[PDB]
């Protein structure tokens, strides 16, 4: 019952050092039951492997990575941490945490069995500005409605519908980065015409500038 | 898994020219098309045909739904000696609407299809261009005739234009056919008073 | 160390097909060969670790297979959920190593968008720019052309679009295409539409309104 949940800034100046914990519930730390790991997705990118630390406290890096990477574990925490000094654009990725249980017919015998639910963090010298948040209203018997999440950094936000009640026949859009350095991202959502007299509500959060916005929709 | 057509042209499997029948609802991962295939028994041809083909060409072959059209004040069962099944006949997926008696008034009407399967259902239709003004007349009533096609993506206006054609098959009128793929919960909508060719199955695509 | 090379980068495969998937070690690794799926912004998932041992839950059409260098994953009933990008990762050496990645598409027959137009709020022209949203919603195949017009004067370089990952019910796509004009263009003109190509079109579609 172990699961993992990263935290830390979604953005990190160039030159600057990129900080992330990783906490742990369900299970000790240093137990010596999992070893736990960093590994991080380049956009468009494959999964590449930061380093390991152990419940000894050893760990094991990235050999290109391992002159600015440091990972180490917290006890009294139930935590483990990433830190990457010296950043560039090129370290812009998805970070997750994850950890394998330890086994005796070989110590890495259950590849990574569980995973934190990633973290974006984007390296940029521009800042965090939060959203604004448009209605998207208005053909037959179904009718389309949404919201326009225009000119936020970085990424990323999301969206649900009712509070995550509606949920199918909703599309989020992925953002596109426009032409002024800000990103912009509709999210959409298909329902009968003849239900418009109920309520729809998109529900926007964006966490690096600590932005929640609800809206309503119609014509 | 393999079909030959023969003398079946892909096409006809959707509309069902007499050299189809046995390919009505055919299943198959490739499709053998001859040289000598012909899609229609009446003359005629689909206006946007290659593009249709290459629809079919990707799909597995098609499962016939009924579309559950009925009709009053008028003849359902047009016939041809171009579709001949031992005596004069036409297409199996299609209905030649008819005035209830030659020259008799055909009345205007309303037709409508809601696509209740998960999958996008593919519709056919025929306008049909008389030999003549004087056949379009005994056939339909006189006056000018107008078919409108209706869905949330279309909206489109077909009025018949009679003429003699070359014989082909026997026949100077000329039947031709249009498509559209019906998106799940959508309405098709048909509104005609003569020279329209209606649907009576509707096609769905099988995965290949 | 030990490189993993996977193979193919994408395929694409009906509903119910066998999909297989392959790994090679360049030098032998025993059976300590893991697979994971990976579904679009969410973090990858073990379906499989020791070559051949199921995760508990996951559906018994995956299985694995091999030792030393050459490992297959195999989807013997590909499903409509099973959309995902794919690794492997060898767990025999410090470091280890992942796969480059497979993309599994879903191939289906064709489907024609439903189309929607969206005005700009009254919101966001308070505050000088227009945004004119053009909807394609659960259509395949993946390619299309979406055109606007603005009292019928073609227009270009003042719109970008945006897809999704293929759905993971239906496998069809959706997309965005939103036209960026200020305040000032936008009230110059009345009749906004966006015009649709598809392979499940006859011929395009077109949704207008006026301002
Ligand atoms: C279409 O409508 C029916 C009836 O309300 C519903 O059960 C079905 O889920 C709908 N399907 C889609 C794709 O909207």
């Amino acid at each position: 019952q172990v699961q993992l949940q990263e935290s830390g800034p979604g953005l990190v100046k160039p030159s600057e050092t990129l900080s992330l914990t990783c906490t742990v519930s369900g299970g000790s730390i240093s137990s010596g039951g999992y070893y736990w790991s960093w590994i991080r997705q380049h956009p468009g990118k494959g999964l590449e492997w930061i380093g390991y630390i152990y419940y000894s406290g050893s760990t094991d890096y990235n050999p290109s990575l391992k002159s600015r990477v440091t990972i180490s574990v917290d006890t009294s925490k139930n935590q483990f941490s990433l830190k990457l000094s010296s950043v560039t654009a090129a370290d812009t990725a998805v970070y997750y945490c994850a950890g394998g249980s330890t086994g005796d017919r070989h110590y890495y015998y259950y590849g990574m069995d569980v995973w934190g639910q990633g973290t974006t963090v984007t390296v940029s010298s521009a800042s965090t500005k939060g959203p604004s948040v448009f209605p998207l209203a208005p053909s037959g018997g179904t009718a389309a409605l949404g919201c326009l999440v225009k000119d936020y950094f970085p990424e990323p936000v999301t969206v649900s519908w009712n509070s995550g009640a509606l949920t199918s026949g909703v599309h989020t859009f992925p953002a596109v980065l426009q032409s002024s350095g800000l990103y912009s991202l509709s999210s959409v959502v298909t329902v009968p015409s003849s239900s418009l007299t109920q309520t729809y509500i998109c529900n926007v959060n964006h966490k690096p500038s600590n932005t929640k916005v609800d809206k309503r929709v119609e014509p | 898994r393999t079909v030959d057509l023969g003398q079946c042209g892909l096409l006809g499997t959707i509309t069902g020219p007499p050299q189809c029948d046995q390919f009505l609802e055919f299943s198959a991962d490739l499709i053998i098309e001859r040289r000598e295939g012909s899609d229609v028994c009446y003359p005629g041809k689909f206006v946007n045909e290659e593009a249709l083909r290459q629809i079919l060409r990707e799909s597995g072959g098609i499962d016939k739904e009924a579309m559950g059209f009925t009709y009053s004040g008028i003849r359902t069962n047009g016939a041809t000696s171009a579709c001949r099944r031992s005596g004069s006949s036409f297409y199996a997926e299609m209905k030649w609407l008819l005035s209830n008696t030659d020259n008799a008034a055909f009345p205007q009407m309303t037709k409508s299809y809601k696509n209740t399967r998960k999958s996008p259902a593919l519709i056919v239709w025929g306008i049909h261009h008389s030999v003549s003004t004087a056949e379009q007349t005994k056939l339909y009533g006189s006056g000018n005739k107008l078919v409108t096609v209706g869905s949330s993506n279309y909206q489109q206006s077909f009025v018949p234009s009679p003429g003699a054609r070359p014989q082909v098959n026997g026949l100077s009128g000329r039947i031709d056919f249009h498509w559209l793929m019906l998106n799940p919960n959508d309405t098709v909508t048909f509104s005609f008073n003569g020279a329209f060719i209606a649907p009576d199955r509707a096609s769905f695509l099988r995965g290949k | 160390d030990i490189q993993m090379t996977q193979s193919p980068s994408s395929l694409s495969a009906s509903v119910g097909d066998r999909v297989t998937i392959t790994c090679r070690a360049s030098q032998s690794i025993s059976s300590y060969l893991n697979w994971y799926q990976q579904k679009p912004g969410k973090a990858p998932k073990l379906l499989i670790y020791a070559a051949s041992s199921l995760q508990s839950g996951v559906p018994s059409r995956f299985s694995g297979s091999g030792s030393g260098t050459d490992f297959t994953l195999t989807i013997s009933s590909l499903q409509p959920e099973d959309f995902a990008t794919y690794y492997c990762q060898q767990s025999y050496s410090t470091p280890p190593a992942f796969g480059q990645g497979t993309k599994v598409e879903i191939k289906r027959t064709v489907a024609a968008p439903s189309v929607f137009i969206f005005p700009p709020s009254d919101e966001q022209l308070k505050s000088g720019t227009a945004s004119v949203v053009c909807l394609l919603n659960n259509f395949y195949p993946r390619e299309a052309k979406v055109q606007w017009k603005v009292d019928n004067a073609l227009q270009s370089g003042n719109s970008q679009e945006s897809v999704t990952e293929q759905d993971s019910k239906d496998s069809t796509y959706s997309l965005s295409s939103t036209l960026t004009l200020s305040k000032a263009d936008y009230e110059k003109h009345k009749v906004y539409a966006c015009e649709v190509t598809h392979q499940g079109l006859s011929s395009p579609v077109t949704k207008s309104f006026n301002r």
